[PDB]
């Protein structure tokens, strides 16, 4: 036997599915969602870390001029200066008063801790979905890990389950993201090779172990002060520290739908959106024949108390007469009210009690116990507690039933007005007919 | 290594009609943030220093 249904993608919300086939008693399947995960596919663009400025000891030549040649190093900067008289703790360095020459060079490299502290730039693509689902029926109660793709097929108790695909392709990650430690940011970054000094991306590298580095930090050199041995340089501070200072707000405290963001791997959990279609194939050994199932006749329903709240605020009682004791599968055939127990025990006494939750002023729904059905309708009163610490356990419906008090008043007023209008129509027609007869 | 931080004092909650009132009593500058779980969220975050 094959069946297909849909379930809301809400974590922790119980779902009950009804399977009815000729020649067998109805079966109720309980399915719940424990934890969901959504992961995009990432391709790394570059990583960034704080830099260090390497400056070697300056070269000094007495009565000679030394020219320096270019080198293949990141942001290499070399200069030569004429007419210098270096001093030291002993005295003068060279005889030549004005014929000396000083050569100074500097460059930039990655920090010694870039392997431990770095920020990564990623591009986000289409995302997958993994779920953990708990399935209950008969004497089977098992939790399984599935891919919500329409591809994975799992076997539980000889029953084949196929989940997905999701009915709303929505992702909280933008096209370009930046990841640091355990926070993800939805910001755009400069392209490789076009970094600007002072902001994010001042130095870039294709990977952590790459041997090539692109840096642009304005390493401008300056002439040494007279009577001194030093090399001065002015450089715009590291853009990585500045970005760490005022990065902004992370996606962790901004993602919609209560999407818990985690890193390593980058993923979003418990994101409540859309619904999941479920296709199932059942064996013939999970049902019960009609002959050995109990018989229910003359089933009437009534409601003892109701109060529409997030909790299971409602109680109903079913009266009935049977021929033997047994166990039945009970269900509600609507969406206004959601039950609590999927099974019940029927005895010869003839009274069973059930719990239910709702969100409308006056609900009306059909309740089925084994092969018998009945209709339940009652009035409910609003609760007093303003705020509760647990999520709602009822599907949000507010529209009342056509036989409720408010709609009853509407119907009575409309019927009176319509009857009066129809009488006016009839009298006008009669008068015009008697007029045209003449 | 593993290094130690203290837990902040629980705030005072006062209920209301689709609102809450939080009394915050910090001992150190502490970060306070909140968001809504709807379609478009109204995020907010700040550095609370004195009792508010
Ligand atoms: C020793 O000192 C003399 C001068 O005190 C240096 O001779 C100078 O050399 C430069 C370039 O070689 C010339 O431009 C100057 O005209 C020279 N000065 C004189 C007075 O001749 C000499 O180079 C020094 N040698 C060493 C090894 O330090
Ligand atoms: C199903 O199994 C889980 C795991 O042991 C348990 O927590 C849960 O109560 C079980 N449900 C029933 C109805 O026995």
């Amino acid at each position: 036997y094959e069946h297909s249904t849909v379930m809301p993608n809400v974590v922790g919300f119980p779902y009950k599915a009804h399977i009815e086939r000729p020649g067998y008693s109805p079966l109720t399947l309980q399915m719940q969602v424990v934890e969901t995960s959504l992961e995009p596919t990432l391709n790394l663009e570059y990583i960034t870390c704080e830099y260090k400025t390497v400056v070697p000891s300056p070269y000094v030549k007495c009565c000679g001029a030394s020219e320096c040649s270019t080198k293949e190093k990141p942001d290499y900067q070399c200069k030569v200066y004429t007419g210098v008289y270096p001093f030291m703790w002993g005295g003068a360095y060279c005889f030549c008063d004005s014929e000396n020459t000083q050569l100074s060079e500097a460059y930039v490299d990655r920090s010694d801790v870039c392997r431990h502290d770095h920020a990564s730039a990623y591009k986000a693509h289409t995302a997958s979905l993994k779920a953990k689902v708990r399935v209950m029926y008969g004497n089977v109660n098992q939790t399984v890990d599935v891919y919500v793709n329409g591809d994975h097929a799992v076997t539980i108790g000889g029953t084949q389950f196929i989940f997905g695909p999701l009915s709303s392709a929505w992702t909280p990650f933008d096209n370009k993201i930046v990841v640091y430690k355990d926070e993800v940011f939805n910001q755009d970054f400069p392209p490789y090779g076009s970094g600007q000094p002072g902001r994010f991306g001042d130095i870039q590298s294709r990977t952590v172990e790459s041997n090539d580095l692109y840096a642009n930090t304005a390493l401008k050199l300056a002439r040494p002060s007279p009577g001194m041995v030093h090399v001065p340089y002015t450089q715009t501070p590291s853009g990585f520290k500045y970005w760490l200072k005022e990065k902004g707000t992370a996606l962790n405290t901004k993602a919609p739908f209560g999407c818990q963001i985690k890193t390593n791997p980058v993923r979003a959990m418990n994101c409540a959106v859309g619904n999941i279609p479920v296709s199932m194939n059942l064996p013939d050994s999970a049902f019960t024949r009609i002959v050995e199932a109990p018989t229910i006749i003359d089933l009437t329903c009534t409601v003892a108390t109701c109060t529409h709240s997030s909790d299971f605020g409602g109680v109903l009682t079913l009266t009935y007469k049977t021929d033997k004791n047994g166990d039945c599968s009970v269900h509600s055939h609507s969406n206004v009210a959601t039950l609590q127990e999927a099974t019940a025990k029927v005895k010869t006494a003839g009274k069973v009690t059930l719990h239910f939750s709702t969100a409308s002023a006056s609900p009306s729904f059909v309740v089925s116990l084994c092969s018998a059905r009945a209709t339940c309708s009652a009035s409910c009163e609003p609760p007093k507690d303003h705020i509760v610490p647990y999520a709602a356990s009822h599907s949000n419906v507010v529209f009342p039933d056509m036989s409720g008090t408010a709609l009853s008043w509407v119907q009575k007023i409309s019927g009176g007005l319509g009857a009066f209008a129809i009488g006016a129509i009839l009298v006008l027609v009669v008068v015009t007919c008697i007029g045209l007869r003449r | 290594i593993t290094c130690r931080v203290p837990m902040a004092r629980e705030p005072t909650v006062i209920h209301g009609k689709r609102e809450v009132t939080l009394h915050l009593h910090p001992d150190h500058p502490t970060l306070f943030s909140y968001r809504t779980l709807g379609e478009d969220p109204q995020y907010h975050e700040e550095w609370v220093t004195a009792a508010v």
